[PDB]
């Protein structure tokens, strides 16, 4: 059984990472990034990065987004 | 079967077998399965984005409350280091099948329209240890109404070998009258 401290701790980590319209970069190589998250991004949506680069979402895989 | 989920579970059982904690380890593995059912708990461990360092600290706290076996705590730590926490659920389920093999036990499934008594279960266990060679036999019951009256058991290494007499009489009589 998970205690009350450990339940609110994991949701503390989980609440932060799972933002609604945001993502996290997993890989970058030679013109393509794989993004963790972006759960509500749609096929073909423009996707803006933190340095400022713009991307287009093509592969909406079940784990990540190409 | 030999897939990565199966491969890891087999290792976990082998170390328990060596150290004679097969009963002790099995309880802990059953205890883990309750832990990782929760969508929120499983998601936290599984996703790549959450930092690995944070995962260990949380994992250690979880282990302490749980009071898991010393190897079992390692085994999860090994999974986390080697990235295979995305397939924990497959691994945990796989261990049960391996654990029966080591004991020499066998599992059986018997199903009925209405609940039944213990002596019937013991005699089905007798027959399954006869035709199977369980060192020991094991049994499970699932009440399903859409049959007529019978019992169906299900056994083997996988959930494969099936004998029954409820509706197989009726479907058999359709397929025997077409003859």
């Amino acid at each position: 059984e998970i205690s009350k401290i450990i339940r609110e701790r994991i949701e503390g980590y989980n609440r932060e990472v799972k933002v609604v319209n945001t993502g996290t970069v997993l890989q970058v190589g030679d013109g393509i990034a794989r993004i963790h998250g972006l759960d509500e991004v749609m096929a073909g949506e423009l996707v803006e990065f933190e340095e400022g680069t713009i991307g287009i979402a093509l592969n909406l895989e079940s784990n990540n987004v190409g | 079967v030999d897939s990565t989920a199966s491969r890891y579970a087999s290792a976990l059982a082998d170390v328990a077998d060596v150290t004679g904690t097969l009963e002790a380890t099995n309880s802990d593995v059953e205890k883990l399965i309750r832990i990782f059912s929760e969508e929120p708990v499983y998601y936290f461990f599984a996703n790549p984005v959450i930092s690995i360092d944070n995962k260990r600290s949380v994992l250690d706290e979880i282990i302490t409350t749980s009071g898991l076996q010393p190897h079992t705590a390692n085994f999860i730590n090994i999974l986390i280091d080697s990235e295979r926490i995305n397939l924990v659920k497959e691994i945990l389920n796989e261990f049960e099948d391996v654990f029966n093999k080591i004991t020499g036990t066998e599992v059986a499934v018997v199903t009925s329209v209405v609940k039944l008594e213990n002596d019937h279960l013991a005699q089905i266990a007798k027959g399954v240890q006869k035709i199977t060679g369980a060192k020991n036999v094991r049994i499970k019951t699932v009440i399903d109404p859409s049959l007529v009256a019978g019992f169906t058991i299900r056994y083997g290494n996988e959930g494969s070998k099936l004998v029954d007499m409820s509706v197989k009489k009726q479907l058999e009589e359709i397929a025997a009258q077409l003859e």
